[PDB]
RNA sequence: CGAUGUCGGCUCAUCACAUCCUGGGGCUGAAGUAGGUCCCAAGGGUAUGGCUGUUCGCCAUUUAAAGUGGUACGCGAGCUGGGUUUAGAACGUCGUGAGACAGUUCGGUCCCUAUCUGCCGUGGGCGCUGGAGAACUGAGGGGGGCUGCUCCUAGUACGAGAGGACCGGAGUGGACGCAUCACUGGUGUUCGGGUUGUCAUGCCAAUGGCACUGCCCGGUAGCUAAAUGCGGAAGAGAUAAGUGCUGAAAGCAUCUAAGCACGAAACUUGCCCCGAGAUGAGUUCUCCCUGACCCUUUAAGGGUCCUGAAGGAACGUUGAAGACGACGACGUUGAUAGGCCGGGUGUGUAAGCGCAGCGAUGCGUUGAGCUAACCGGUACUAAUGAACCGUGAGGCUUAACCU
RNA sequence: AAUUCCUUGUCGGGUAAGUUCCGACCUGCACGAAUGGCGUAAUGAUGGCCAGGCUGUCUCCACCCGAGACUCAGUGAAAU
RNA sequence: ACACAGGUGGUCAGGUAGAGAAUACCAAGGCGCUUGAGAGAACUCGGGUGAAGGAACUAGGCAAAAUGGUGCCGUAACUUC
RNA sequence: AGGACCGAACCGACUAAUGUUGAAAAAUUAGCGGAUGACUUGUGGCUGGGGGUGAAAGGCCAAUCAAACCGGGAGAUAGCU
């Protein structure tokens, strides 16, 4: 389960296999993130040609999960990798152009259809 | 941190009273003989609640 | 008291198709996701048994490119559309764990065809 | 509105189309024999007694018995008491069911929660265990430091340490009634409820106006 | 602890209380009623009425069986041929427990295990 | 000074109130939202990451706060032992020098047969009085207590506007706390199967033991959290600060003196659990018993025989009840524990026989064979008559009724 | 700096930050050529700082096995 | 001090497996104990099992687990070659 | 060939754990390590009190040691207890 001190491949269209989970969030005492809900993370390599620098503090999202989407029935939807999209910290909305993620029926449950809709996977 | 000064030995008494064992009267007999046993077990004549369970 | 089994049979389905582990089960399903139904397909093989009564999970997975892609669908649930299965395993076990961390020729599965 | 009893059958998920999966527990209802009814000088109040099962004829004692004479002596799982006000109508001549609950919604359960009576620090007091490795001598489970040095002389009333736990009376509120059968004597609630599966729950109406 | 375990863990280890089982096994068949301790009586009826029960058939595929941990040479024309009529025969109750009383000078509690019919 | 462990690190308390946050609101250079400041209040609350012996400090991100103090600036018959504060080493300095040093680092122990006061579960007496049994009172104690996010009222009040609130009206979260095992994971040394080394049943097959449960691969029942369900209520009573009515001392005036009314996250209930040793030893219902004789002599005391109710105890079979005790189920007026029978879950198609293929191996008979906990069926094994304890209407009185 | 208070000097690098690490510098209150000077590899029961696998050290433990805690009998202590 | 988990000189080491004196089943050979019965809780000691995460723990990967055999391939800096 | 790489017998102290009124006058369990040497070892000797021995800690010198142990001067002396 993903938490402090966490490296993450990124769901962001040119970023690298490697971005730290530096806070969990929710202001209260947390253990482990949950999906489709915020983590703080620091780029720990950047490619040229993306749009993030390294050692940079950024806002995230959590939108895929070894633990899998699983609340209505129990029936579990599960990935093979765990992986976060990046957020604007005042602007708002996913930075990227591209998602790669299997943009989950929590992720339309924000303010964010309009820019992970190109391939619906589930 | 040691014993100081002895307990009282009616304390000691008291401690003591807490005793169960019992004078085990009266003891049970045989439906077929006045032979004595604790209620769950054989007499060490072979009788028992009167069936006869081993033989001479 | 068994009133709790037929509690369960009440939402089971009269009629279920049979597969086994490791069979091609090639499946369709109309979703619902509590709002809008709509048509769905997902191919691979049944990695798990069905198998007690209602709570029977009936566990799907796609393994491809080098990932497994696991799926709970349930075997009695409400959305289903069809299951066609079209092909035989050739396995011996049941729980099939050594399939998730296998790729290609070493996460094969075969035909049996026999 | 007084009160019923009925054995804890199981639990089981019953789904929902938008979420969640909801377990649902199954309450097994008992002809609830109304063996008496407390009036007569009785502290100006006026209180029912149940019965859960007819036990043995061969076991009875004749205080029991002559008490029980008067509805014919059964006695059996657990006798129970509760308290009848604002009920209208006199319960004696018919055996209370489910018809209890045939208009109420919502109830509270008394489970009586499953022993685990030998207890500990890690399994009642919810504490950590300190430093398998590093170093550390004989306090691996403790709930630290039990009380402050010197001036205090003595040790403080209501600690967290010691006692036992399960077989509270531990009830639950954020109950709901799924189905009621008047006729197979059998109740539905939403939820999970203290006590193991085969064990026998007390349940009573709630209302509010 | 122990919570659907009923199994008894007695005393000392799970190995000696196999080899002991399993040898007392060859010692009731043998005299018929045996004398030991209350608790020892108990556990020798644990997996001994299964193995009674397999001395029942005597088809050529089950003689392959009763013989992986209780060998005696005066037992094998008996197998397969009595323990059925005499003992498996009855479908399960194959033993009866009786306390005798105490153990010689000390508090231990003694009882004898025999076969449910004796022979003619 | 015949010997109070010191700094920091971990783990964990109790009391204050000089209030950081939480409830209340006053004054203001207070329109409104705020800021600045004031005091009623300690019931609930008051992070995390890097550097150092480390407090002290600094930095990054979180917060309703990142409060202060007492308790040897709380917790070594507590955990840790890097600094300081052991033997040895090694650098800088002063001195003729042993030494010395407002100069400094490397390696450096942390003991404990728990008596008494205390604390936390649990037996056994004495007691309410003739004996037993079933159950329930409530004098009193404990538990509980704060809070994040969002939406409606409402873009309402105030104000061109900018900006933007009380008041009550709901939903949803975390630490944290509780419960169940139903889902999802885990474990599961009474179990199914593969396999390397080897021994054993003559040998081969088939099959079992050992080699860490040999190596495992797995797992029912169970338990468990990392799983799921739920949680700190609504209401009532009474107050403080504070706001007031009516009003005399002060013919005015005045929250007070007489007499009336309201009010805070506090206080007390309600909630939840205990609870008559509440010796201030509560209360109802049901069950049972209708015997004589002797002595000193007496409304006191002692002895003898006769043979005993209600009920308990004893004994199993054993438990969802346990360290010992205490407690549950029932005991042939029998399903209390087990075996056996029909089946589940879980393993994986074996053996025996033949066939294809130099062969490994695969194929058919075969969804084979195997079973414990789960489900149902069954007296097949086991579970004393009842001994023993318990006896005979139970002392005085105030008041009424029945006789 | 095995030599340096204020000092974590002052600057650069690594890092979300870094009294630690790496590299420079001179203004060494007091290094200096046998009371030796300076540098180099395998190497070191050597010390500081990072990366990866692997992992119950830790989130957080949860359940087992073999031995003690319990109990009864036999033989039955010590410090105080 | 003891019929005490200790100390202690010389000679010997087969089969099957294996490089082997490692190591197991074994061989020839030996012993089944100078307290026994039972049980089983918080806790004490070691071993076994390990999901998802992983060095976050800690002064420190200490401790623990993983790696592990040898025939054929393929190999940096630095260097007293 | 080897003050050589790993490694039985052989040796042995570094970490960790158990033990610590013990089995124990220093062991036990697991691991890392020493093993042709500046080594180790069977057997018997030789080195003594300010003397020995020490690739040298004032460590070791039969548990003792900024000076061992026993027996004597010695019932030494104590403005003190």
């Amino acid at each position: 389960m993903i938490q402090e001190q966490t490296m993450l491949n990124v769901a962001d269209n040119s970023g690298a296999r490697r971005v730290m989970c530096i806070k969990v969030l929710g202001g209260s005492h947390r253990r482990y993130a949950g999906v489709g809900d915020i983590i703080k993370i620091t780029i720990k390599e950047a490619i040229p040609r993306g749009k993030v620098k390294k050692g940079d503090v950024l806002k995230a999202v959590v939108v895929r999960t070894k633990k899998g989407v699983r609340r209505p029935d129990g029936s579990v939807i599960r990935f093979d990798g765990n992986a976060c999209v990046l957020l604007n910290n005042n602007s708002e909305q996913p930075i990227g152009t591209r998602i790669f993620g299997p943009v989950t029926r929590e992720l339309r449950s924000e303010k964010f259809m309009k820019i992970i809709s190109l391939a619906p996977e589930v | 941190a040691v014993q100081q000064n002895k307990p009282t030995r009616s304390k000691r008494g008291m401690r003591r009273s807490h005793d169960a064992l019992t004078a085990v009267t009266s003891l049970s007999v045989d439906k077929t003989s006045g032979e004595k046993h604790l209620r769950h077990h054989i007499t060490a004549d072979g009788y028992y609640r009167g069936r006869k369970v081993i033989a001479k | 008291s068994n009133i709790i089994k037929q509690l369960e049979q009440e939402q089971m389905k009269q009629d279920v198709p049979s597969f086994r582990p490791g069979d091609t089960v090639e499946v369709k399903v109309w979703v619902v996701e509590g709002s809008k139904k709509r048509l769905q397909a997902f191919e691979g093989v049944v990695i798990a048994i069905r198998n007690r009564g209602l709570h029977s999970a009936f566990t799907v997975r796609k393994i491809s490119n080098g990932e497994g892609v696991e799926r709970v669908f349930q075997t009695h649930s409400p959305v289903v559309d069809s299951i066609s299965v079209k092909r035989r395993g050739a396995v011996r076990k049941a729980k099939l764990y050594y399939l998730r961390e296998r790729t290609g020729k070493a996460a094969r599965i075969k035909e049996r065809l026999n | 509105m007084i009160g019923l009893v009925g054995k804890k059958v199981g639990m089981t998920r019953i789904f929902t189309e938008d979420g969640v999966s909801i377990p649902v527990t199954v309450i097994e209802v008992e002809a609830n024999r109304v063996t008496q009814v407390k009036d007569l000088a009785n502290d100006g109040y006026r209180a029912i007694q149940v019965t859960t099962g007819a036990k043995k004829a061969n076991r009875v004692t004749k205080p029991e018995a002559g008490h029980f004479a008067k509805a014919g002596v059964e006695a059996g799982r657990g006798l129970w008491e509760f308290r009848l006000a604002e009920g209208e109508e006199f319960t004696v001549g018919q055996s209370i069911s489910v018809e209890l609950f045939a208009d109420v919604k919502k109830v509270d359960v008394t489970g009586t929660s499953k022993g685990k009576g030998f207890a500990g620090t890690v399994k009642r007091w919810n504490f950590r265990t300190q430093d398998a490795t590093h170093g550390n001598s004989l306090s691996h489970r403790v709930p630290g430091s039990i009380g402050q040095n010197q001036t205090p002389g003595k040790v403080f009333k209501g600690k967290k340490m010691a006692g036992q736990m399960g077989n509270e009376r531990v009830t639950v509120q954020s109950l709901d009634v799924v189905r009621v059968d008047a006729e197979r004597n059998l109740l539905l609630v939403k939820g999970a409820v203290p006590g193991a599966t085969g064990s026998d729950l007390i349940v009573k109406p709630a209302v509010k106006a | 602890m122990r919570h659907r375990k009923s199994g008894r863990q007695l005393n000392r280890n799970s190995s000696h209380r196999q080899a002991m089982f399993r040898n007392m096994a060859g010692s009731l068949v043998r005299h018929e009623i045996i004398k030991t301790t209350l608790p020892k009586a108990k556990e020798l009826r644990r997996v001994v009425e299964p193995l009674i029960t397999l001395a029942k058939t005597d088809s050529v595929a089950n003689r392959r069986l009763a013989f992986a941990r209780t060998r005696d040479n005066e037992i094998v024309a008996k197998l397969f041929n009595e323990l059925g009529p005499r003992f498996a025969s009855r479908a399960g109750g194959y033993t009866r427990i009786l306390k005798c009383g105490f153990r010689a000078g000390d508090n231990a509690p003694m009882a004898y295990i025999e076969l449910v019919d004796r022979s003619e």
